[PDB]
C-alpha cells in the first residue's frame, strides 16, 4: 500500500527502524554517513582517512543525507549499536 | 444636514435631540482652561454669574504668597496670551510645538513671562514637538 | 465619576509647577537684601515651564494620536481611563468598547449623548416622565428616578455604527468596534450600502472632512483648494490635504465633491475625507458574498476573494512611510552628506541627484540608496591598499553611511524635505543637514491580509481565485468573496447574516406590490419604505431598526435584472455554478452584499526572513526590531518542545552557532558557502558573560575538566 | 572586582545622545567614597566623620 512515498517521507521510517535500535540511533546512523558522503564528494577528508561512498545509485541532485537514508534502507552498511 | 444624502430609516420613532458635538469633550475643557470668550458666552444663558478661569482660579487661590517674616505682594491676576506663534502645518512641518506664549501680568509689579503654553486645535488635538497628540480623560473617585 | 477632563487635568499639573516655583521665591528672597528684590528677578520660571514640558512628554494620559481612519481618532478622543459594570455605567461610559486585551475594564469610550458637568460629573440627557424638556441626569437625578432620552444611550459611536447590533453578542459587538478603528483608507472610498444613521454625524464631527462655514456659492473648484463666494460677500477658501501621511502611515486624501455652479448651505460637506464618501464614514466596500464552504480554501477563518478585487483596485490602499537621516556633530569629526560613495557602480547612484538625495518620482526597491552620505575615516587593510594602488583607487577615507530603503519595502518617492546649515534654520546642536524622504506605496489586496466586518468576524485571505472560476449566479455575475458557515453553531453572530440579506435587498431594490392593502409585516412600517430602486442605501438604527418580519417581506420583493430573471429567492439563496467543473452547485447557497473592512495588519509588514545580519553589542545574539533582518526568538517553551522530541543537536545548533557563538556563526557561513561539513559548536557568549557576572559578585567560579584542573575561556 | 567594560558599556546613541549602564554609576559610587575615606584618614579627621 502507501502507493508511493514522496520526497522526505521516502524511505518510510517503519522500514528504517528495523535497521537500528531506536529512532535516535537512526539519526546518528544516517547523520554520520552523510558527513562521510559529503566529504567524499568535496574531496578526501581528515588526516590519513579515505572516505567511501556513495554505495547506492545516486540521484540527479540528491542530497548526501537523502542518500544515506537509502543506503540504510538496503542494509548496505552496519553500525555498532552502543 | 443640508447636503445630507437620502438614506431610508427603518426606525418608526423620532429622535428630537440631535447628537451634541462629540468633540466638545476636548474643546469645552480647554476653552474653560484658557478662559476663552466663547466659554465666557456661557454666562449669556448664565448660571453662576462669575466666569472664573482655570488659570485665574489657580492663580487666585495661591495669590498672594505671603512670606512668614515680612509681607510680600505677589498676587497674580489677569494672565495674558499672545497669538499662536505658527500654524499647525508649520509646527508639524518644522517639528516645533503648537503653543501660545503666556506671561502673567502681575511688591514691585513687574510683569513676568512664563513660557510657551500649548494650544488645542479645532480637531481637539495638541501638536507637541510636531506630533499630533490627544489627551485622554481620566476617571477617579 | 470624577471624569478628569483635559483642561482640568492640565490645570492640576500647573499647580505643581507654580507651587514648586513659589517655594524658591520664599528662600532666595531672604539671602539678598531688600530693594534689590522684585517678583521678576527671583522667580525662575523653569519649574513652571518644565511641568508642562514634562506633562505632554512623560504623562501616560498624553497619548500619540491613533488615526488610520477618522473614526479611530474620534474614538481615541472621548476615550477614558477607568483606573482609580454597574447601573451608573449605563448611559455614561460603555464597557462595550473596552479593549479585548488584559486592560478590559480600565479603558472605555464615552457614550454618544453623554455630557460633562463643570465639576466633572457625567450628565446623561433624558426627558422627565413624557415631558418634552431635556434635563441632565446623574446621581442627583438618580435620587428621584421616574423616561430615557433615546435608545443607544449606553452605546458609543463605534458601537452605534454596527447594523443589527441587538442580535450579535456583546463580545462580537465589542470586537466589531475595535475592527472598525483598524480599517485603512481605500483609494475609492465607497460608502456602506446598509448601515445605521451615525455614518453622517460621525464623519463631519471627526474633523477630517471639509465642512462649509457659511452659506454661499462655490467660486472655484480644484484639486488644490475650493473657494466659496458667500451671499454676505466674504470669501472663504479651504486647502485640501492631498496624500498626507497620517500618524500610522495611512494616506489622508481629500476629494472635492462639489462643482463651481453649486450652491452650498452652511454646515454642508464640501469635500470627502479619506474614509468618507458624500459626507459619511466609509471604512470598507460592498462585496457580493457566498456563504457556501468552497473546497477547503475558506477553512476555519480563511476567506477566498475574486481576482476582480485586485484588478479593479477596490481594496487597494495607499501607504506612506517617512525616512530621515542627519549630518555632522559626530565622534571623530563632522561628516558631510554627498552623492559620492566610496566605491560603487555608476548605475547604483543613477537615481541619485546632484546632492545625493533620491530624486522625486523615482522608484526604489530593497537596498537602494535614498540619501548619500559619507563619514570621517579611521583611515587606518594591506590587501585592500594593493588593489587600490594597482588599479589607481585611493584610500579616500571613508566609511559609507547611506540611508537605504529597509529590506522588504518598495515604492515611489513623493516628496523630500531638506534642512541645511547654510540657511539659518532651526536644528539640533552640531547637526548641519537634515533631510526627510517620503515614500508612498499602492498596496493591492493580497492573500494573507486581514479582512473583517462590522460584527467582529475576521480572517485572513486564504486564496485569490481568478474571476473565471468562482461560484457565479445565472447572470454570469461572479461572487466577490466566499465565507463559511461553521462559525455560527458556537458563536452565532446572527447580525452578520441579517445585513447580508439586506445588502442584497438594497442592491436590487424592491416593490412590495401592494394589492388590497399592505401585508401584515408592513403594519408598523411607513409608506416611503416601499418601492425603492436599485443601489439604495438603508439606515437601520441599533434598537429602533428593522425586524425579522419586514426582512422576509423585502426578500419576497426583488426587482429582476436586465433579462428579467430573479437571482435570489425569499430565502436569500441561489443556485451557483461552479466556475471550475461547470456543474451547478447542488443546493441553493445564500448570497448577498456584506460590508467588509481592510484591517491595518498587512502581509508586507508582517513577513520577516533572516539568514545573517547584525548582532547586538553587549550580548552577541542577533537583534530584531531594526530596519532590516530581524531574528526570531527561540524561548524556553520552544526549548522544552525541542527537548521533548529528544533532538539534542537541533537544540544545540539554535542556541550556540545560530545565536551566540562568536567564532561559530562565521565559520558555519564559511562552511556552507564552501559546501563543507558544519563544524561543532563552541561556547555560547551568554555563558561566558554568565561567569563574569558571577566573578563580579565575588563568587569564584571555575570550569574544571577531568584533568588540567582549571581552564580559562579567553 | 570590577566587571569588564564591554559588559557595562558606554556608547554614543542615535542622534548624538549618550548611553551607559548603571554599573558605571554604581561603581562610581564606591570608588568615590573609598577615595574620600583615604583623604579623611590622612587628614586625621574625627572618628564621627571617618566612621560615617
Ligand atoms: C506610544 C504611545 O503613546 O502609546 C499609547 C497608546 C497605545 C497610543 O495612543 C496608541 C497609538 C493607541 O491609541 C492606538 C494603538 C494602535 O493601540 C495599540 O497600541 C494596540 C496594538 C494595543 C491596539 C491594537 O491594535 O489592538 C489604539 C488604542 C486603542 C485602544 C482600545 C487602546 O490601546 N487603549 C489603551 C491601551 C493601553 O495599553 C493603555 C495603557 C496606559 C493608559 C494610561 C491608557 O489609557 C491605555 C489605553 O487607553 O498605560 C500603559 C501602561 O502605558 C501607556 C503607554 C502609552 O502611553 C504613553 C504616553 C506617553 O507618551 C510618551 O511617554 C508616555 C508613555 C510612557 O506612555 C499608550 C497610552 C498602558 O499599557
Amino acid at each position: 500500500a502507501y502507493d508511493t512515498p514522496l520526497g522526505i517521507t521516502n524511505p518510510p521510517i517503519d522500514e528504517l527502524l528495523s535497521r537500528a535500535s531506536s529512532k535516535y540511533a537512526l539519526v546518528i546512523y544516517a547523520a554520520k554517513r552523510a558527513r562521510q558522503i559529503n566529504d567524499y564528494y568535496n574531496q578526501l577528508g581528515d588526516g590519513i582517512l579515505e572516505y567511501v561512498g556513495p554505495l547506492v545509485e545516486p540521484g540527479l541532485q540528491e542530497k548526501p543525507l537523502s542518500i544515506a537514508l537509502r543506503e540504510i534502507h538496503g542494509d548496505l552498511l552496519e553500525h555498532t549499536e552502543g | 444636514v443640508p447636503g445630507a444624502p437620502n438614506r431610508v430609516s427603518f426606525a418608526k420613532l423620532r429622535e428630537p435631540l440631535e447628537v451634541p458635538g462629540l468633540l466638545d469633550v476636548q474643546t469645552d475643557s480647554f476653552e474653560w482652561l484658557v478662559g476663552s470668550d466663547r466659554w465666557r458666552q456661557a454666562a449669556i444663558d448664565r448660571g453662576e454669574e462669575n466666569p472664573v478661569g482655570g488659570l485665574e482660579e489657580v492663580l487666585a487661590e495661591l495669590s498672594p504668597i505671603e512670606d512668614f517674616s515680612g509681607s510680600m505682594s505677589l498676587s497674580f491676576s489677569d494672565p495674558r496670551f499672545d497669538e499662536v506663534k505658527a500654524s499647525v502645518d508649520e509646527c508639524k512641518d518644522k517639528d516645533m510645538t503648537y503653543a501660545a506664549p503666556l506671561f502673567v501680568t502681575a511688591i514691585k509689579s513687574q510683569t513676568v513671562f512664563m513660557g510657551d503654553f500649548p494650544m488645542m486645535t479645532e480637531k481637539g488635538t495638541f501638536i507637541i514637538n510636531g506630533t499630533e497628540r490627544v489627551v485622554v480623560s481620566q476617571l477617579v473617585r | 465619576r470624577r471624569l478628569r477632563t483635559v483642561g482640568e487635568l492640565i490645570q492640576n499639573q500647573i499647580r505643581v509647577g507654580l507651587s514648586r516655583m513659589e517655594r524658591v521665591v520664599r528662600e532666595r528672597m531672604t539671602t539678598q537684601d531688600v530693594e534689590a528684590i522684585t517678583p521678576q528677578t527671583l522667580i525662575n520660571i523653569r519649574p513652571v515651564v518644565a511641568a508642562i514640558k514634562e506633562f505632554f512628554g512623560t504623562s501616560q494620559l498624553s497619548q500619540f494620536m491613533d488615526q488610520n481612519n477618522p473614526l479611530s481618532g474620534l474614538t481615541h478622543k472621548r476615550r477614558l481611563l477607568a483606573l482609580g459594570v454597574h447601573p451608573s455605567h449605563y448611559g455614561r461610559m460603555c464597557p462595550i468598547e473596552t479593549p479585548e486585551g488584559p486592560n478590559i475594564g480600565l479603558i472605555g469610550s464615552l457614550s454618544v449623548y453623554a455630557r460633562v458637568n463643570p465639576f466633572g460629573f457625567i450628565e446623561t440627557p433624558y426627558r422627565k416622565v413624557v415631558t418634552d424638556q431635556i434635563d441632565y441626569l446623574t446621581a442627583d437625578e438618580e435620587d428621584r428616578h421616574v423616561m430615557d432620552v433615546s435608545p443607544r444611550q449606553m452605546v458609543s459611536v463605534a458601537t452605534a455604527m454596527i447594523p443589527f447590533l441587538e442580535h450579535d453578542d456583546a463580545n462580537r459587538a465589542l470586537m466589531g468596534a475595535n475592527m472598525q478603528r483598524q480599517a485603512v483608507p481605500l483609494v475609492r472610498s465607497e460608502a456602506p450600502l446598509v448601515g445605521t444613521g451615525m455614518e453622517l454625524r460621525a464623519a463631519i464631527d471627526a474633523g477630517d472632512v471639509v465642512v462649509a462655514d457659511k452659506t454661499g456659492v462655490i467660486e472655484e473648484v480644484s484639486a488644490d483648494y475650493i473657494t466659496v463666494m458667500a451671499d454676505d460677500g466674504t470669501r472663504q477658501s479651504y486647502r485640501l490635504r492631498k496624500f498626507a501621511r497620517s500618524n500610522h502611515g495611512t494616506c489622508a486624501n481629500q476629494r472635492p465633491i462639489v462643482d463651481a455652479g453649486q450652491r452650498v448651505e452652511a454646515g454642508q460637506v464640501i469635500a470627502d475625507g479619506p474614509c468618507t464618501q458624500n459626507g459619511e464614514m466609509a471604512l470598507g466596500k460592498n462585496l457580493l458574498v457566498a456563504i457556501m464552504p468552497w473546497e477547503g480554501h475558506n477553512y476555519e477563518d480563511a476567506i477566498i476573494l475574486s481576482n476582480r478585487l485586485v484588478e479593479e483596485d477596490v481594496l487597494t490602499s495607499i501607504h506612506i512611510e517617512e525616512h530621515e537621516i542627519d549630518a555632522r556633530d559626530t565622534k571623530l569629526g563632522a561628516e558631510e552628506i554627498t552623492r559620492d560613495i566610496p566605491n560603487v557602480s555608476d548605475e547604483v547612484l543613477a537615481d541619485l541627484d546632484e546632492r545625493g538625495i533620491v530624486r522625486i518620482g523615482a522608484e526604489v526597491r530593497d537596498g537602494d540608496i535614498l540619501v548619500g552620505k559619507v563619514t570621517p575615516k579611521g583611515e587606518t587593510t594591506p590587501e585592500e591598499r594593493l588593489l587600490r594602488a594597482i588599479f589607481g583607487e585611493k584610500a579616500r577615507e571613508v566609511r559609507d553611511t547611506s540611508l537605504k530603503v529597509p529590506h522588504g519595502e518598495s515604492g515611489k518617492v513623493i516628496g523630500i524635505r531638506v534642512f541645511s546649515r547654510e540657511d539659518d534654520d532651526e536644528l539640533p546642536a552640531g547637526v548641519n543637514e537634515l533631510v526627510r524622504v517620503y515614500v508612498a506605496q499602492k498596496r493591492k489586496i493580497s492573500d494573507g491580509d486581514k479582512l473583517a466586518g462590522r460584527h467582529g468576524n475576521k480572517g485572513v485571505i486564504g486564496k485569490i481565485l481568478p474571476v473565471e472560476d468562482m461560484p457565479f449566479l445565472p447572470d454570469g455575475t461572479p461572487v466577490d468573496i466566499i465565507l463559511n458557515t461553521h462559525g455560527v453553531p458556537r458563536r452565532m453572530n446572527i447580525g452578520q447574516i441579517l445585513e447580508t440579506h439586506l445588502g442584497w435587498v438594497a442592491k436590487a431594490g424592491w416593490n412590495i406590490d401592494v394589492a388590497a392593502g399592505v401585508p401584515d409585516w408592513a403594519s408598523k412600517l411607513p409608506e416611503e419604505l416601499y418601492s425603492a430602486p436599485a443601489d439604495s442605501t438603508v439606515a437601520t438604527p441599533v434598537f429602533d431598526g428593522a425586524q425579522e418580519g419586514e426582512l422576509a417581506g423585502l426578500l419576497g420583493s426583488t426587482l429582476p435584472n436586465r433579462d428579467g430573471e430573479v437571482m435570489v429567492d425569499a430565502d436569500g439563496k441561489s443556485t451557483l455554478f461552479d466556475g471550475r467543473s461547470g456543474e451547478p452547485f447542488p443546493y441553493p447557497v445564500t448570497v448577498g452584499y456584506m460590508y467588509i473592512l481592510k484591517l491595518h495588519h498587512l502581509v508586507d509588514d508582517k513577513i520577516h526572513a533572516r539568514s545573517t545580519g547584525p548582532y547586538s553589542m553587549i550580548t552577541q545574539q542577533p537583534l530584531g526590531g531594526k530596519a532590516q533582518f530581524g531574528g526570531q526568538r527561540f524561548g524556553e517553551m520552544e526549548c522544552w518542545a525541542m527537548q521533548a522530541y529528544g533532538a539534542a543537536y537541533t537544540l544545540q545548533e539554535l542556541l550556540t552557532i545560530k545565536s551566540d557563538d562568536t567564532v561559530g556563526r562565521v565559520k558555519v557561513y564559511e562552511a556552507i558557502v564552501k559546501g563543507e561539513n558544519i563544524p561543532e559548536p563552541g561556547i555560547p557568549e551568554s555563558f561566558k558573560v554568565l561567569l563574569k557576572e558571577l566573578q563580579s559578585l565575588c563568587l569564584n567560579v571555575e570550569v574544571l575538566s577531568s584533568d588540567g584542573a582549571a581552564i580559562e575561556m579567553r | 572586582p570590577v566587571i569588564p567594560p564591554e559588559l557595562r558599556p558606554m556608547v554614543q546613541l542615535d542622534g548624538g545622545r549618550f548611553a551607559t549602564s548603571d554599573l558605571n554609576d554604581l561603581y562610581r559610587r564606591v570608588i568615590n567614597r573609598n577615595n574620600r575615606l583615604k583623604r579623611l584618614i590622612d587628614l586625621g579627621a574625627p572618628e564621627i566623620i571617618v566612621n560615617n
